[PDB]
C-alpha cells in the first residue's frame, strides 16, 4: 500500500523563456502581446473619421476646388489624411 | 480669476436621449477640471474627478474629457433622477472658482 | 482602438502593430512574443 | 513529482496518487493548488496593473528649416519605445523564473509534509513516494491528505512488519 | 464614513458678524494634510468659494472678500470655523464646508472636493 | 519549408479574362495574419506591384488598374487568386505572387516581400 | 505614389571590385526600404529587409543603409554570381513601387 | 515559528524559548537577527542610492504658434515621470518579496542547526520545536543555542528513556 | 561545502573528495558543474542580449534666441542616459544576488543525492560528508558519486559495524 506524491502534466506545446532557460514547455500561459489586426478603417464608438480622400489638410482648409466634397462635412472622430 | 464660461445655460432633453455640456476656461487649467451635480435642496455631488474620471459611487452614465481650455460633460440614456443643475470647477489656482451652472431640465 | 493599420480588438497590455493610436489602446512595444507562465513545467512521466 | 508529472490527474496542479487494496487512484490538493493559483493570478494581475494606457498620440510635421526640431521629436519618441520594450521583455523574464521556482517548491512541500506525518509508519522510497509498513485503507489514505495522521494507531504493526 | 457638518444661527442681524462651525467626523483634521474649504450660495445663483484653511493653519480667501473673512481651525474637537465681519443682504447663502481630496498626476497633485457637509443657510434681515 | 506556386493558363485572347492562382503551402493563410501580394514583370521592363489581400479578406489595388483587378482568397485550400478582366497586350508579363513579412519597427511593422513563388508567363495573343 | 529612382541604370565591375548601387526616394519613406536580386528567369530574391539589415541566408558580402530618402546597396568583393538586377523596394505606402533597377554585368 | 510568532520574543528577530526545571524563557539568537539585519539595512540603502537627487527644474511657456514644441516638452516630462513611477514602485515590490523569503529561510535555518546538534537526544515534535529524552538544565540549554551541543555526554540516557 | 571551498578541486564548479585504502582525492561532478555553467551562461548573454547597440548620435548647435530647444535637447538627453544607468546597474545587481543563491543551491543538491543513496550505510558527519559503516573501495566510491549505490549489498556489514 503506498502514498506517492506529485503534479500536473498536459499536453500543452506553450513555451516561455526565462533567465537562466530558453524555450520552457509549459502547461497553462498568458499572452501579453497582441498581434492581430482589423485592417480597415473602423468607426470609433459609433462615430465615423473625416476621409480627405486626395486632399492635403491646406486643401481642405482653403476650400481646394477638388476637395468640394468636403466643404459639408462638420464632425468626426478623427481624420485620415 | 480664471473664469469658466458653461453653455448653454439651461438644457432640456427626454429620458434616454444624450445631454452634452460644455465648459471654457479663460485659462489652460491642465487636467484640473471637476464636474458637480446639484439637486435642489442638496449641496453638490461630485461627478467627475479628473477632467476624464469618476468618483466612485457615480453612474456610468456620466463621462467627461478636455484639454487646457475646452471640457466636455456627457449624460448618456438621461434619466429622471439625473435632473440636477452641473457646474464647471477648476482647481488649478487658488481663487478657486465655479462656472454660471447649466439647468438640465428633462422632457 | 484605432491604428492605422488597421482596428485592434483586444484587452491585452501590448500591441505590436502601430506606434500611432487613436482610442483605448494597447502600448506598442519593438517585439515579437511577450508571453508569461502561469502552469507547471510541462514534464510527464 | 521525480521523473515527470501525471498526465492522468486533471483537477489540479498539485496532489496524491495512491494504491490499496480497494483501488487505486489519482486526487488534487486543493490547498496547495488554490494558493498556487491565487499567488499566480495576483503576479499576472500586478503585471498588467503597473503598465498604464496608451492614450491617443499621433505625430508632427517639421518644416524643411526644422530639422533639428524633427530629429528631437523622434529621438524622444525612439527612446522612450527602446525604454518600454526592455521594461516589458525583462519583467515577463522575472516572472517567469520565479513562477517555476514557485511551483517546485509547492510540490516539495507536499511531500515533506506527508513525510513528517509518516515518521516510521512507511519506507521512504527515494521517487517522490512512500510505502505503508501496515496495511492501510481509503479512510488512512484520506488521513494522511488531510494532514490528520495518526501516527501511534499504527507504531506497533509497522515495528513488526519492519522487523 | 466622512461627514461633514455645518451649524450656525441661520440669522444674522446687519453689521453683525456672522460665524459657523462645521464638525468633521469620520477623519481627522490634524492627521489627513488636506485642505478644509467653505464656500457659499446665494439664492438663485451658482457657487462661490469663499477660502480654505490647512492643517498648518494657514489660511487662504477669495481676494474679494478677503478684508472680511477669518478662517480658523481647532483641531481637538474636529471643527472648522468661519467668520465674516459687518454682514450685510449680499450674504445671505447657503454656507457649505468641504474636505479636498487628492491623487497625484502629471502636473502635481490634483485636487477636488468630495466631502460637501448639507448646507446651512443664512439669512441676513432686521 | 514555406513554398508558393502559381498556375494559370500562360494564354489569353485580347478581351479575355485572364484568371491564376497561387497554392500556399508550408504556411497558412487562415492563420500567420500577413499579407498575401500579386505582382507582375513585363518583359523588358521593373516590377509592378498589382494588389494585396489580408486574412480578413481585406483587398487593396494598384489605383492604376484597380477598375480591372480582382484579388480573392479561399483558406479551406490555401490558395490565393487573381482576375484582370479586359486583357490586352500590355498585360504581358510574369506573374508572381508573394508572402509579406514584417518584423516590428520604429514607427511600426516594416514589411518586406520574402516568398516570392516562381512565376507564371502569361501572354496575350490571337 | 512614392517614386523610387535607382542609379545607375546599369553598372560593370570586375571580380574583387566594390559596387555601390544608390536609391533616392522622392519622399521620406524612413526604414521601409527592401531590396531585392533577380537572376535572369527567376523571382527576386530578398537581400536587404530593413534598409540596414540582411535576409538570412544572404552572404556577408551584401550590405546597405540609408536615411529618409537617400539610400544604398553595397556590394563587397564581387563574385560571378552576383550578377543580378537589383532593385529598391518601398514599403511605406500601400501602392508598393519599385525603382526600375540597375543591371550589374560583370567585368 | 509553525503557526506564529512569539509576542514574548522582544530582543531579536529570531530565537529560541526553552522549558527545564529552572524556569523557561525566551532569548533572541544575535548571529541570526544581525545577519539579518545588516542584510535588509544594506538593501534598503541600495534602493536609496540607487536613485538620484531631483534638481531645480522649472516648466518653460510657449507661444500662441509654438504649440509643437510645447506638446513636445510636455511628452518628455511625461514620459519620465511614468518611467521613474514604474522604476520605483516595481523596485519596491520586487524587494518586498526577497524580504519576506529571506525571513523565513533564517528562522528555518536555525531549527536544522539544532535539530543536527541533538540528533537521537531529543524527539522532533513538528510544530518547530524538540522534546529531551534527557534532562537538561540552563547550561546544557545554553550549549545548544550555542552551536556546542555535547551528544555523546547524553547518548546513554537518551537511549535508556526512549526504549 | 561547509567552512570553504577546496583550493585542491580544478576540474570543476562542484564535486566530491574521497578516501579510502587505495588513495584519496578530489574529482568533480560534471553533471552539476555543465548544468550550473549553462545556466549561468545563458543569463549573461540575457543580459547582453536585451540592452541594443548605440548607433551614431552627435550634438546640436543652437542660437542665442534658441535657449528653449537647448535645455529641452540637453533634458532629454540627460535623462534618457540617467534611466538606462539605472537598468544596467539593477540589472547586474539583481542577477549577481541570484547568481550566488543558484550556485549554493546547486552544492546542497549534490550532498542530499549521497545523503539518499547511503541512507544507513554511513555516518553523516555535519560538516558535509559521511563516513563509511562498511569498508569501501574505488568502485563504490565512484558507484555513490554516479547514482547507482547499492545500498542494501553492504546492510548487513553496517549493521554489524553500527552495533
Ligand atoms: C482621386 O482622384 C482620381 C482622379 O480624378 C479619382 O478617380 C478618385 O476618385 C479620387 N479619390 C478620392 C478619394 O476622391
Ligand atoms: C472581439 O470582438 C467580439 C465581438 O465581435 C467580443 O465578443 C470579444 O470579447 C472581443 N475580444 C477580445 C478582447 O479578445
Amino acid at each position: 500500500d503506498t502514498i506517492c506524491i506529485g503534479y500536473h502534466a498536459n499536453n500543452s506545446t506553450d513555451t516561455v523563456d526565462t533567465v537562466l532557460e530558453k524555450n520552457v514547455t509549459v502547461t497553462h500561459s498568458v499572452n501579453l502581446l497582441e498581434d492581430s489586426h482589423n485592417g480597415k478603417l473602423c468607426l470609433l464608438k459609433g462615430i465615423a473619421p473625416l476621409q480627405l480622400g486626395n486632399c492635403s489638410v491646406a486643401g481642405w482648409i482653403l476650400g481646394n476646388p477638388e476637395c468640394e466634397l468636403l466643404i459639408s462635412k462638420e464632425s468626426w472622430s478623427y481624420i485620415v489624411e | 480669476d480664471i473664469q469658466m464660461t458653461q453653455s448653454p445655460s439651461s438644457l432640456s432633453a427626454s429620458v434616454g436621449d444624450r445631454v452634452t455640456i460644455t465648459c471654457r476656461a479663460s485659462h489652460n487649467i491642465q487636467n484640473f477640471l471637476n464636474w458637480y451635480q446639484q439637486k435642489p435642496g442638496k449641496a453638490p455631488k461630485l461627478l467627475i474627478y479628473a477632467a476624464s474620471t469618476l468618483q466612485s459611487g457615480v453612474p456610468s452614465r456620466f463621462s467627461g474629457s478636455g484639454s487646457r481650455t475646452d471640457f466636455t460633460l456627457t449624460i448618456s440614456s438621461l434619466q429622471p433622477e439625473d435632473f440636477a443643475a452641473y457646474y464647471c470647477q477648476q482647481s488649478y489656482g487658488l481663487p478657486r472658482t465655479f462656472g454660471q451652472g447649466t439647468r438640465l431640465e428633462i422632457k | 482602438c484605432q491604428t492605422p493599420q488597421g482596428a485592434i480588438n483586444s484587452s491585452l497590455p501590448f500591441q505590436n502593430v502601430h506606434p500611432v493610436t487613436i482610442g483605448e489602446c494597447p502600448k506598442y512595444v519593438r517585439s515579437a512574443k511577450l508571453r508569461m507562465v502561469t502552469g507547471l513545467r510541462n514534464i510527464p512521466s | 513529482f521525480i521523473e515527470g508529472g501525471w498526465t492522468g490527474m486533471v483537477d489540479g496542479w498539485y496532489g496524491y496518487h495512491h494504491q490499496n487494496e480497494q483501488g487505486s487512484g489519482y486526487a488534487a490538493d486543493q490547498k496547495s493548488t488554490q494558493n498556487a493559483i491565487n499567488g499566480i493570478t495576483n503576479k499576472v494581475n500586478s503585471v498588467i496593473e503597473k503598465m498604464n494606457t496608451q492614450f491617443t498620440a499621433v505625430g508632427k510635421e517639421f518644416n524643411k528649416l526644422e530639422r533639428r526640431m524633427e530629429n528631437l521629436n523622434k529621438k524622444v519618441d525612439d527612446g522612450f519605445l527602446d525604454i518600454w520594450t526592455y521594461n516589458a521583455e525583462l519583467l515577463v523574464l522575472l516572472e517567469n523564473e520565479r513562477t517555476l521556482d514557485f511551483h517546485d517548491s509547492n510540490v516539495k512541500n507536499l511531500y515533506e509534509k506527508v513525510k513528517s506525518q509518516l515518521k516510521n509508519n512507511a519506507k521512504e522510497i527515494g521517487n517522490g513516494c512512500f510505502e505503508f509498513y501496515h496495511k492501510c485503507n481509503n479512510e488512512c489514505m484520506e488521513s494522511v491528505k488531510n494532514g490528520t495522521y495518526d501516527y501511534p494507531k499504527y507504531s506497533e504493526e509497522s515495528k513488526l512488519n519492519r522487523e | 464614513q466622512v461627514q461633514l457638518r455645518e451649524s450656525g444661527p441661520g440669522l444674522v442681524k446687519p453689521s453683525q458678524t456672522l460665524s459657523l462651525t462645521c464638525t468633521v467626523s469620520g477623519d481627522s483634521i490634524s492627521n489627513g494634510g488636506l485642505y478644509w474649504n467653505w464656500i457659499r450660495q446665494r439664492p438663485g445663483r451658482g457657487l462661490e468659494w469663499i477660502g480654505y484653511i490647512y492643517y498648518n493653519g494657514v489660511t487662504t480667501y477669495n481676494p474679494s472678500l478677503r478684508s472680511r473673512i477669518a478662517i480658523s481651525l481647532e483641531t481637538a474637537k474636529n471643527q472648522l470655523s468661519l467668520r465674516l465681519s459687518s454682514v450685510s443682504a449680499a450674504d445671505t447663502a447657503i454656507y457649505y464646508c468641504a474636505r479636498e481630496g487628492w491623487v497625484p498626476d502629471y502636473g502635481g497633485r490634483n485636487y477636488y472636493l468630495d466631502f460637501w457637509g448639507q448646507g446651512t443657510l443664512v439669512t441676513v434681515s432686521s
